[PDB]
């Protein structure tokens, strides 16, 4: 069978590029056949134009390598204009030149000829409905009307195209059909023309899996909760970006182990909207002491989960208590089922304008859109702000055939990134998008208009943004700012937007173009994960070596036997990564200059990572992302509990991660917290829980248990690891109580209080975090694991600065990781009018209560493995 | 000359131990590609007269006086022998992985 390799680009309307011979290139024909009836008997047989290519001897022009750079060495070859160009990308083409047969990439001539900027998915009139689909390769296009999400067809319309669009305006009761669309088109992963069905890629609703689209107006009273309108009203005051602390949680794992929510609305859309849960009283506890925003995981339409919630199996959670902490067959029962199971992440994009079915009460009908609308305006009046998890770098599925492919299935090989040979990239998961391209560079910021306006959400957090186009990125800030209330119904001022700037694969060093890495997004105000501070508290890397110690782990101080150099390695490794945490607490920025452990004078730029890339890469402090952990890798209390020596008491690693998230909830950015971080949240030393279900992933709000000691985890992502993980597992030990989940929780809402007593912890500018911020525990002469930071405010008759702090003059922060006490002499901070923080002193923990100041020296005496903040009163 | 902890880090290349687990056994976290990245970036920053030498201690490993290997190496795992684990390792310079001299 023919099924041909493409090699060749079709770049524009007159030009196509390919990188054969010199001479080769004098006997290049042009083949296409509608039907795709091609084949190899031994010429080729089966066409039905046959137009010779004419070699240019200049090559490409600039502006084609400009948006192309990858194929800059190409050869040209000149399109003649006799060749009907809108007919021959409908069907099969390919280029021969001894026999050198090969196919054309299509996008770059697409974006050439039907680049469209129109209206597109479905338009409501006051007397008709008008649909719009863009698919320039398509031979024909037709709408399959469907009375419910059951029924047969009711009627078939055909749809006239112009330039690349297919249209076609019917009557006013159109309004609440269920539609398909038909596309005849040629796939070239099946090398020939097939008669598909596919949905709309501008959904706005969806039944059952996705099975067909819901013609619905999303501007309808009957899909508005009460006040919705007046939600901008009610929303939450937000003075800065400056004031933004993220909370990060699952939507499934809020409520699916609690008790107090009913059965039917258990991991879904309903459990935000309950009056007095578990779940909204955890949230409410946060909000009252500073948080402002939640961050939640994948909500669109994404594939992994059966919406329909029957096909759904279940473990034996009773018998599976039975067994050994340690042992291997819990994972097994999950395993066998986790195909079927209702849980996934969500990192499986199908639609993105759509909220999951599986989240809602009813997969069919309104359920969706009111429920979701329902949570964002729940969160809004407890005081949260509602972040999305978007995912717009990859898609689930490709190819023609399958319930989950749709974009693809339209327009093949367009939607998806493809490498010099025709094969899609796999790099991001599966399925790469293809930003660069025209419409899904409009397809991703129509779709954060649309989750901004119809349900008007707060924030988005962009997984792998690198993957993305920073020219996409920007476009999509200015879009968002642009919107008002009296025009769209949200401050559009607000809007805060940040992702994982991640550079890898073939679009590292704008291979593809200029992306949207941490390095390339400095300077632009969309916020970065600040993974070197990350690496430098925990040890290591989340791909590294497991026992690998880090500054809050016990480097140097406490070892845990793996051999990671001798003792003057050890302390010169921990004073390292206490300079690139200190960085990161003064903002990550580039200009920001501290003395690190040489004594040395380095601006945050200046100061590198141990493989390469610099510290501090960015201009603003509202560009850092400050986080120790997320729902990627190991939880805080599963790093801490096999990279921290073994002898150790559970009261003492409780301690430790109470240091890690201060530490990020105290430093000058924005501060990032995976949710659990409160409460000693355990995966069983799951690294990647994706698809572990509801037994790993438990978030328990009665606090009976932080679900440590559950078995090993699943085997394909952590066997190699169960040594090291069982006996820690098997140890009754490492298991902590409800005191201590309790203790950690009521720790960590004093340390927020903390933060929002003082506007000295959250300074907006990179020039106020210089003059302001200080480091004291510097030089070849400082006490290891100890970081000193203290921030300035105007004092005295006549300052140099303005006043921010109406209450303090000066804030002190000490950070202890030792497993004894420290008493530090600083004679810059003497003769001052220091004393301990009021939330500290009334604090529940006995411990931090011995921390004190004395004037003479400037002496700090302060507990082990404690974190304390002094003040001066005005 | 190429000291561990003087030319390079104290175990050189420990994320190149999970990518090749990843590749060879099949098994390891989610984005290979993501972790490739990082063990050509620690690959390329040792220097260039000693990036065969942090290479070998990624499979060999060095033996201390003491008599016994530390910042190594390639060892068992389930249905993924030692062997077939260093025939990639040595592979990792080359022009279809890391490109590097
Ligand atoms: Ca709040
Ligand atoms: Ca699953």
């Amino acid at each position: 069978a023919f099924m041909p390799d493409a090699r060749a680009y079709w770049v524009t309307s007159d030009l196509i590029a390919w990188n054969v011979g010199e001479l080769e290139a004098q006997s290049v024909c042009l083949y296409a056949s509608r039907a795709a009836a091609m084949s190899l008997s031994g010429g080729i047989q089966g066409y039905d134009s046959k137009v010779e290519l004419q070699p240019e001897s200049a090559g490409l022009p600039e502006t084609v390598t400009q948006k192309f750079p990858f194929i800059s060495s190409y050869r040209a070859f000149r399109v003649p204009s006799s060749v009907d160009v809108a007919s021959l990308v409908k069907c099969q083409l390919v280029v021969a030149s001894h026999v050198d047969v090969t196919g054309l990439q299509l996008p770059g001539v697409l974006d050439d000829m039907f680049a469209y900027t129109g209206p597109l998915g479905a338009v409501f009139s006051e007397d008709s409905v008008s649909l719009h689909l863009w698919a320039p390769t398509a031979q024909g296009v037709s709408v399959c009307f469907f009375d419910g999400p059951a029924g047969p067809a009711l009627e078939t319309v055909q749809l006239k195209e112009s330039n690349g669009v297919w249209s076609v305006t019917g009557p006013r009761e159109w309004e609440n059909r269920y539609y398909l669309y038909e596309v005849d088109v040629y796939h070239p992963t099946k090398a020939q023309v097939l008669k598909c069905l596919a949905g709309d890629p501008y959904a706005r609703s969806l039944s059952a899996n996705g099975a067909r689209t819901w013609l619905v107006d999303i501007n309808n009273e009957t899909l508005k909760p009460a006040s919705w309108d007046e939600l901008a009203d009610e929303k939450p005051k937000l003075d800065s970006f400056s004031d933004i602390t993220i909370y990060e949680l699952h939507i499934r794992d809020f409520s699916a182990h609690d008790g107090t929510v009913d059965s039917d609305s258990r991991g879904g859309f309903r459990a935000f909207a309950y009056q007095a849960s578990a779940g909204m009283e955890h949230l409410r506890k946060l909000s009252d002491a500073g948080l402002t925003h939640v961050h939640l995981l994948p909500s669109f339409h994404f594939a992994g989960v059966d919406d329909i919630k029957s096909n759904w199996k279940f473990v034996d959670e009773c018998e599976l208590a039975t067994f050994p902490p340690g042992s291997d067959m819990q994972q097994a029962a999950v395993v066998a089922i986790q195909e079927e199971d209702p849980y996934n992440w969500g990192y499986n994009p199908v639609l993105w304008g759509v909220p999951k079915g599986s989240y809602a009460s009813d997969p069919d009908g309104p359920s969706r859109i009111i429920e979701y609308r329902q949570m964002v305006q729940a969160l809004n009046r407890i005081g949260l702000r509602v972040v999305m998890d978007v995912v717009y770098n990859h898609l689930d599925s490709s190819g023609p055939c399958g319930i989950s492919s749709v974009l693809d299935k339209i327009v093949p090989g367009y939607y998806v990134r493809r490498d010099t040979n025709g094969q899609i990239e796999n790099s991001a998961a599966m399925n790469n998008t293809a930003s660069e391209h025209f419409m899904v560079d409009r397809l991703i910021v129509d779709d954060l208009l649309n989750w901004a306006v119809n349900y008007k959400v707060d924030g988005f957090r962009f997984d792998l943004m690198g993957h993305i186009m920073k020219r996409t990125m920007m476009r999509a800030k200015s879009a968002l700012q642009s919107l008002t209330t009296d025009a769209h119904g949200v401050d559009g001022s607000k809007i805060y937007l940040y992702g994982e700037g991640w550079d890898f694969a073939e679009v590292a060093r704008n291979q593809r173009g200029i992306n949207g890495s941490q390095l390339n997004m400095s300077g632009t105000g969309i916020g970065s994960f600040n993974d070197r501070i990350r690496d430098a508290i925990n040890g290591g890397n989340p791909f590294g070596n497991p026992l690998q110690q880090g500054f809050n782990t016990g480097l140097f101080l406490e070892p845990n036997g793996f051999y990671q150099g001798n003792e003057a390695d050890t302390r010169r490794s921990l004073a390292t990564y206490a300079d690139q945490i200190q960085i990161g607490l003064a903002g990550n920025l580039r200009d920001y200059v501290l003395i690190s452990h040489t004594g040395e004078a380095k601006k945050g730029s200046e100061i590198h990572t141990f493989d390469g890339l610099p510290v501090g890469y960015t201009a603003s402090p509202i560009e850092t992302i400050n986080y120790v952990s997320a729902h990627d890798n190991e939880t805080l209390f599963d790093v801490i509990s096999v990279k921290t020596p073994m002898i150790l008491s559970v009261d003492e690693r409780c301690r430790i991660n109470h240091l890690a998230s201060s530490m990020m909830a105290l430093s000058q950015g924005i501060p990032f917290f995976h949710a659990g971080d409160e409460i000693l949240r355990s995966k069983s030393i799951d690294r990647d829980s994706y698809n572990s279900g509801d037994w790993f992933n438990k978030l328990d709000f009665t606090y009976e248990t932080n679900n440590w000691g559950v078995g090993l985890p699943p085997s394909e992502k952590n066997e190699d690891n169960w040594p090291l993980m069982k006996p820690r597992l098997e140890n009754p030990s490492f298991k902590p109580a409800k005191g201590h989940i309790l203790a950690a929780l009521d720790s960590f809402v004093d340390i927020l209080k903390i933060r929002y007593s003082s506007p000295l912890f959250r300074l907006s500018t990179a020039n106020d975090i210089k003059q302001r911020v200080r480091f004291h525990n510097t030089g070849p002469s400082l006490v290891p694991g100890v970081i000193v930071m203290g921030i300035e405010d105007a004092r005295g008759e006549s300052p140099e600065m303005a006043q921010l702090d109406t209450n303090f003059s000066y804030v002190v922060t000490v950070f202890n990781v030792c497993p004894h006490e420290v008493s530090m002499d600083i004679p810059a901070l003497a003769s001052m009018g220091f004393e301990l923080h009021p939330v500290q002193v009334n604090s529940s923990d006995t411990l931090v209560r011995k921390s004190a100041y004395e004037a003479a020296t400037g002496r700090f005496t302060v507990p082990g493995r404690t974190v304390s903040v002094f003040v001066e009163p005005r | 000359e190429c000291q561990p902890g003087v030319d390079f880090p104290h175990n050189p290349l420990a994320t190149c131990h999970t990518y090749v687990i990843k590749r060879v056994c099949g098994r390891g976290p989610s984005r290979p590609m993501l972790v490739k990245e990082r063990c050509c970036r620690e690959l390329a920053a040792v220097p260039d007269h000693c990036r065969c030498e942090a290479l070998r201690i990624l499979m060999d490993g060095v033996r201390t006086p003491e008599g016994r290997v530390v910042e190594g190496r390639l060892g068992d795992r389930r249905d993924c022998p030692r062997e077939e684990q260093r025939a990639f390792a040595a592979t990792l310079v080359t022009a279809a992985e890391c490109n590097l001299s």
